RNA sequence: AAAAAAAAAAAAAAAAAAAAAAAAAAAAAAAAAAAA
RNA sequence: UCGGAGUACAAAAAACCCUCCGAGUGAUUUUAAUCUAGACAAACCAGUCAAAAUAAUCACUUAUUGAUCCAAAAU
RNA sequence: GCCUAACGAGCCUGGUGAUAGCUGGUUGUCCGAGAAAGAAUUUUAGUUCAACCUUAAAAAUACCCCAAAAACCCUAAAUUCCA
């Protein structure tokens, strides 16, 4: 008997996208922490966004999720419209990471006294 | 040699700066303040203040724009910060309210465009 | 259609770029590059 | 015969294919309801 | 071989001669550089982001790709 | 077909301990610790990597793990991560 199933190529190993870091986690400065294909979570203070749409930590501190208010950039149009038809009361929410800064900047060293 | 926070970037607008400049069109009042980062107002001028109110007319006109400009031109001296950031809107970029507001600014000696971080 | 495998000289030197061009030639092929021996921007031009 | 412009000034309306997006402020603390 | 869904409902992973859609490139212009922290991923090989320091986009965008050796070429 | 009681290619001696990812065998006693299939592959009767594991060594934290936290329409048992 023919046995043929037409479908081909369901075979794609995954992509381990998700999120690398945890709330509260130490992170060095340059560790993605996570990885997605659509936005699920955006970039937030100190945090660098990869042009595949990984974030990145820029300081070396404690990572932190949070639910903040969305303003989309008026260059980017899709968004500025669907901000425009909501109705008059509602705001738009999103998912941040942050990084909060741990070692401090610098510190002020005597070096000779003349 | 200090931080600015770089990031966010899929948000508006760019929150990487010591000092940013904010203006307030109300369809009556012009409101123009200086923010930190923390969310502080520093330095503000605005219409609703009795000195600006009392010496001069109109307060939507493209004059009382250039008045508070200066205004904070001078309080910004003052204060002693010289150098802020400014992020208009595309459309905002093009009225001669806030056009006016940035000549009355440099003219104050006030630069805008922040200058940039030491070891970043 | 097809894709032509292309390769550029620069004004000054050795320096030669690598580039693919298009069977339809929507753009011919002529450049603003960045070359490493005077640390410049140059004129490309395609070539074989 | 029962409670005074569409905070102590500020924040819809009106004038450069049809829309949409660079004038204005209870009167002299002590004029809505419920009984031939 | 390569990628999107489902199966596999909310970190990752996950099978079949399972259920369904795709790719072995187009279209532009703005020619999209060097050098180095830290990372994801990963048997290996291949894959990925990227601060500082010097001076590419659209097409669901994700897939448009072949290791050594050996050949031809010029620098 | 037949070529000396086995001819799709004689018999013998060499090469020759041919070569078998394939069967079959592999010898005293007593103690420690102990494994279940992720990849590629003329690969799926086999190998070579990872993971688990055994024997030594050096160290520092390991499991368990309450809040808090991980997405957008609907979405259970539950995961991940941490004092
Ligand atoms: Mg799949
Ligand atoms: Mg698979
Ligand atoms: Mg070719
Ligand atoms: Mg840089
Ligand atoms: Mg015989
Ligand atoms: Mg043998
Ligand atoms: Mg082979
Ligand atoms: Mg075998
Ligand atoms: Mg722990």
């Amino acid at each position: 008997t023919g046995g043929s199933s037409k479908n081909l190529g369901g075979k794609s190993p995954g992509k381990r996208f998700g999120i690398k870091k945890m709330e509260g986690h130490y992170v060095h400065a340059g560790n993605i922490l996570a990885t997605q294909r659509h936005f699920r979570w955006h970039p937030g203070a100190h945090v660098g966004l990869g042009k595949n749409k990984c974030l990145y930590a820029l300081e070396e501190g404690v990572v932190r999720y949070t639910k903040e208010v969305y303003v989309p950039n008026p260059s980017n149009s899709e968004a500025v419209d669907l901000v425009t038809r909501l109705p008059q009361g509602a705001v738009l929410y999103k998912t941040f990471v942050h990084v909060v800064p741990a070692k401090p900047e610098g510190t002020f060293k005597l070096v000779a006294m003349l | 040699v200090a931080r600015k926070e770089r990031g966010w970037g899929t948000v508006w607008p760019s929150r990487e700066f010591w000092h940013r400049l904010r203006v307030i069109r109300t369809q009556h009042h012009i409101e123009a303040l200086v923010e930190h980062r923390n969310g502080q107002v520093v330095v503000s001028a605005s219409t609703r203040e009795w000195a600006i109110k009392k010496h001069l007319y109109s307060t939507r006109n493209v004059v009382a724009c250039e008045s508070v400009g200066r205004v904070l031109a001078e309080r910004c001296l003052e204060a002693g910060i010289n150098f802020m950031v400014y992020h208009p809107t595309p459309w905002e970029a093009a009225s001669d309210s806030i056009k006016r507001l940035q000549h009355a600014m440099t003219e104050g000696g006030v630069v805008l465009r922040e200058p940039r971080r030491i070891y970043e | 259609s097809k894709t032509i495998l292309v390769k550029m000289m620069s004004q000054a030197g050795t320096g030669f770029s690598f580039n693919t061009k298009r069977s339809r030639l929507r753009e011919k092929l002529t450049l603003l590059h960045y070359d490493p021996v005077v640390k410049k921007k140059v004129l490309f031009v395609e070539q074989k």
